[PDB]
């Protein structure tokens, strides 16, 4: 019944720069001025950043700011420190003692366009003994974030039968790494010859494809 | 705000009466208005909110309208005094303040009311 | 100093009950609101409920009728009792001072684990991903091993008993409809290094008790 939306789901920054995070909720916050900020490490509990829309928590520095009221808040982070980069979450109060949080911004390191190095793994004979089928795709050490991996088998396109999996922002490089596998019956895998994962990135000129056969 | 400490955690008041009830905050230097919020609330109805310098009561329940104020002159020493007047037998209960100032913190007070006579 | 712990969580079948405990430490119960908060793996906060400094208690409409929160006063301790547990409330579980809007939030407990699964423990299955030896090298050489098919979710790999380290890529498990586990852990490696050096990956699964180290030799 009652949403708080949270946009840019995704934010990419670099240390002294300024970002900002809207908070859009349907229904009126409790007195105009019930919203409260958090931030949100890997592994870690929710920091409590700023409360009734402006007022910081003891010890959060003054670069962050907030403000709004009603159904409209923003939270603004003036020269961002390596601290800072975390998810950021919205929290509104509301009458009737309603309580909801929005889906929350990922605010990640910005840096250069990284390709990312494409390999392809065969199922190994051990699984195929097993029963089952996996192939396996690898995208290394990429950035943005943002890449296409579509699998192909006999040049079909595969939907509905693969997950991928995104390691966080490296420590070191600020790349992404991410895995796409591919699931398939051990039956249904040996009906079909070439199997292609096909992979479309920022730093790739053209998509680049990667294959075996049987 | 790190403690925020009562003169008492039970009030006994006469009915018709003047009452004030206070919760402490530290003050080291002097009273930043700023960054100060006062809250008095009392079995979900709130009772008066003092934030930027003003009281707000937009959210104010309709029985404290006209009777309930905050002692503006106390917050300088660190004193926010809510000030009810004409005390009737609905006023017993149990009262909660929150103190913003640096830190934040919660405090509960008890209000019995004597019969008239 | 102020201390919240979370505890109670664990496994638990679909439709089965468990209780959570927030044991607090200087906060005043009958003064302080308390809130429950989970986060499923992956996703954002959700608010479950809270209790107020006059113990009336209040809750978000995905657990109506089926979480209640108390409190115990004389054990410094809140509870959220938690019936007809479905897969979707497999969550970390956090017990928070005051409200979500509250000013004085700012303390949050470690928070507890729950899991929801029919699925038994099961170690898991250690497969290959051999690398390729061939012309398209790509810059350097991937191999890795694909734990497959293992329940619950500790699972710990290292490359040669962790003298191996740099280029090491661990992914995130993925929950499979079957209920088990599964990731692959891969490492990028000097091309010509795959003839001379052996590459082992050390999968340890705890509550199986299982240990496994399967070498991946290139194939040509």
């Amino acid at each position: 019944d009652i949403q708080m939306t949270q946009s840019p789901s995704t934010l990419s920054a670099s240390v002294g720069d300024r970002v900002t995070i809207t908070c859009q909720s349907s229904q009126n916050v409790y007195s105009n001025n019930r919203l409260s900020w958090y931030q949100q490490k890997p592994g870690k509990a929710p920091k409590l950043l700023i409360y009734w829309t402006s007022f910081l928590a003891s010890g959060v520095p003054s670069r962050f700011s907030g403000s709004g009221s009603g159904t409209e808040f923003t939270l603004t982070i003036s020269s961002l420190q390596p601290d800072d980069f975390a998810t950021y979450y919205c929290a509104g109060g509301y009458s009737g003692n309603l309580y909801t949080f929005g889906q929350g911004t990922k605010l990640e390191i910005k840096r250069t366009v990284a390709a990312p190095s494409v390999f392809i793994f065969p199922p190994s004979d051990e699984q195929l003994k097993s029963g089952t089928a996996s192939v396996v795709c690898l995208l290394n050490n990429f950035y943005p974030r943002e890449a296409k991996v579509q699998w192909k088998v006999d040049n079909a396109l595969q939907s509905g039968n693969s997950q991928e999996s995104v390691t966080e922002q490296d420590s070191k490089d600020s790349t992404y790494s991410l895995s796409s596998t591919l699931t398939l019956s051990k039956a249904d895998y040996e009906k079909h010859k070439v199997y292609a994962c096909e992979v479309t990135h920022q730093g790739l000129s053209s998509p680049v494809t990667k294959s075996f056969n049987r | 705000a790190f403690t925020v400490t009562v003169p008492k955690d039970l009030y006994v008041v006469e009915y018709g009466s003047q009452m004030t009830i206070e919760c402490k905050f530290p003050v080291e230097k002097q009273l930043d208005l700023a960054a100060l919020i006062v809250y008095w609330e009392m079995e979900d109805k709130n009772i008066i909110q003092f934030v930027h310098g003003e009281e707000d009561l937009k959210v104010q329940h309709s029985s404290y309208r006209q009777r309930a104020r905050l002692l503006k002159d106390q917050l300088s020493l660190g004193n926010a005094a809510l000030q009810i007047t004409d005390v009737k037998l609905q006023d017993a209960g149990v009262y909660r303040c929150m103190i913003s100032y640096g830190g934040a913190d919660y405090k509960r007070i008890t209000v019995k009311v004597n019969a008239p006579y | 100093d102020v201390q919240l712990v979370e505890s109670g969580g664990g496994l638990v079948q679909p439709g089965g009950s468990l209780r959570l405990s927030c044991t607090v430490s200087g906060i005043d119960l009958s003064s302080y609101d308390m809130t429950w908060v989970r986060q499923a793996p992956g996703k954002g906060l959700e608010y479950i409920g809270y209790i107020s400094y006059v113990s009336r208690t209040y809750y978000a409409d995905s657990v109506k009728g089926r979480f209640t929160i108390s409190k115990d006063t004389s054990k410094n301790t809140v509870y959220l009792q938690m019936n007809s547990l479905r897969a979707e409330d497999t969550a970390v579980y956090y017990c928070a001072r005051d409200r979500p809007d509250g000013a004085a939030t700012n303390l949050w407990g470690q928070g507890t684990l729950v899991t929801v699964s029919s699925a038994s423990t099961k170690g898991p299955s250690v497969f290959p991903l051999a690398p390729s030896s061939k012309s398209t090298s790509g810059g350097t050489a991937a191999l890795g091993c694909l734990v497959k098919d293992y329940f619950p979710e500790p699972v710990t790999v290292s490359w040669n008993s962790g003298a191996l380290t740099s280029g090491v890529h661990t992914f995130p498990a993925v929950l499979q409809s079957s209920g088990l586990y599964s990731l692959s852990s891969v490492v990028t490696v000097p091309s010509s290094s795959l003839g001379t050096q052996t590459y082992i990956c050390n999968v340890n699964h705890k509550p199986s008790n299982t240990k496994v180290d399967k070498k991946v030799e290139p194939k040509s």
